């Protein structure tokens, strides 16, 4: 579960579950994050289209 | 004769005070591949869905946190985190898409 | 030409491929139709989906 | 109309849904306060046994 | 370009193992098209591969606990939990299949309500 | 009656080391699976139970 | 649908009560075995006593 979410990018010696637990909050900001980054993209090609 | 009954003396109390600390599910064991014993709780399924498990909290934030309903299978976490993933890249295609089209 | 776009682009929904990406590159469509049974409909390989 | 349709059938659906959960959490909530006077008789035996 | 151009070339020697590699036209927008299709592909091949192996331990796990508790009900309630009656059996089935269509933990109606 | 037979059950399987050779397994509080089928209901009362 | 999601919280809440009722019963058969165990070693030690 660490590596499906973190990748094999960090050489953590010692993986914490407040740190798998940090990683899936992250996984999830993200895909809020370009949610919200679409629908201001939406609204930029509604208003260039009005 | 004195030795003895001095090492005796309280047995019963010692013992049930010792028994009361114990946490029963950790005595039962399951047996994954016909030789090795492991206790239920070691088991992923359990670890992950088991109120009784000291992890429960742990996964508890860990389900909240990826959106993942309680009543849902144990096994399906990492199943449903790849497809979490693979939403996240086709966002990214298409805020990308989006951002050349504009 | 819009079949073969169609078709790729219903496999492989992560592809942005433009009409004009295939008109100029016809050699370069065929390769992408091959793929499409290697990866499967979720850009896995076929294989591991099947495993 | 379609709509509106759909929606008042799912309004009736989660009317009817809610009155089994209460239902059925006024009788686990009976059962519960049966059950907390069942771990105080099985306390008070377990009491009895030390 | 020389690094996506072999990790395009090795992927696609990778894809289409003793298959000759289809000819095709060479350039920057259809090499770019190639890397993004290699790059998620290989990310999706290394996360399936993880849910793979997972099902596999979580198949044995659960056998485990279904041979507790096939033997434990064995144990307390002898051989007369299996000998259900034709219509006590499709019963038995019907909240099985119900509750693995919805992927439940278990069989409460704490789990197939919310579901 | 199906109280007891489920709760010596449980319990039985909380002490039985089923696969332990049984000359070097500590029991818990010294019980044996032998000292919980004392607590059982008499065999008539649970043939009845599970008819 | 916050009612529905508001009750389902309070059904899963009652669950654990009674798995902590359960955990006392199981212990207060073991505890009755091992104080059946323990009566007949003290009648033992009585019949040691007497000689």
């Amino acid at each position: 579960l660490y590596q499906l979410l973190d990748g094999d990018n960090t050489q953590k010696l010692f993986r914490t579950y407040d740190g798998l637990e940090s990683v899936a909050q992250k996984l999830s900001q993200d895909i809020a994050s370009m949610r919200d980054q679409l629908e201001v993209s939406e609204q930029e090609h509604s208003l260039l289209l009005s | 004769i004195i030795q003895e009954s001095q090492r005796l003396q309280d047995s019963i109390q010692k013992e049930v005070k010792h028994f009361s600390a114990i946490c029963l599910p950790a005595l039962l064991k399951v047996s994954t591949d016909g030789f090795n014993l492991l206790p239920s709780r070691e088991l992923s399924i359990n670890r992950m869905s088991n109120t009784h498990a000291p992890y429960y909290g742990i996964f508890k934030g860990i389900y909240e946190s990826v959106r993942l309903p309680l009543y849902k299978a144990p096994e399906s976490v990492l199943s449903h985190v790849a497809d979490m993933k693979k939403q996240l890249f086709f966002l990214r295609s298409q805020l990308s898409s989006r951002s050349e089209a504009i | 030409m819009a079949q073969t776009l169609q078709y790729v682009s219903s496999r492989l929904s992560m592809l942005q491929i433009d009409e004009e990406d295939l008109e100029r590159n016809a050699q370069f469509g065929k390769v992408l139709i091959e793929l499409c049974p290697l990866l499967g409909p979720n850009g896995g390989s076929a294989n591991l989906n099947r495993e | 109309e379609e709509e509106v349709k759909a929606l008042q059938k799912q309004k009736n659906l989660h009317i009817r849904r809610r009155n089994k959960l209460q239902m059925v959490e006024s009788g686990n909530r009976q059962m519960c306060l049966k059950s907390k006077d069942k771990e105080e008789e099985t306390g008070r035996a377990f009491q009895e046994v030390l | 370009m020389d690094e996506k151009s072999t990790k395009i070339i090795m992927w696609l020697k990778k894809m289409f193992g003793d298959k000759p590699l289809p000819p095709y036209e060479v350039n920057t927008r259809t090499m770019e098209i190639l890397y993004q299709l290699a790059e998620w592909n290989e990310a999706r091949d290394k996360d399936l591969s993880l849910v793979t192996e997972d099902l596999k331990l979580k198949s044995a796990e659960v056998k485990a606990e279904a041979k507790y508790l096939q033997d434990l009900l064995t144990e307390g309630l002898g051989p007369s939990y299996t000998n259900l009656s034709r219509m006590g059996n499709n019963y038995l089935n019907q909240i099985v299949d119900s509750c693995l269509a919805l992927e439940l933990k278990n069989s409460s109606l704490s789990s197939y309500i919310p579901a | 009656g199906l109280q007891q037979c489920m709760l010596v059950s449980e319990c039985s399987r909380l002490l039985t080391a089923d696969s332990v050779p049984p000359s070097d397994s500590t029991s818990i509080l010294g019980l044996d699976k032998q000292d919980l089928l004392d607590l059982l209901p008499p065999n008539m009362l649970v043939l009845w139970v599970r008819d | 649908q916050e009612q529905i999601q508001t009750a389902e919280r309070e059904i899963v809440g009652q669950d654990l009560n009674c798995e902590r009722a359960q955990d006392l019963c199981r212990r207060s058969l073991l505890l009755r075995a091992f104080n059946k165990k323990r009566e007949e070693e003290c009648e033992a030690l009585c019949q040691s006593n007497k000689k």
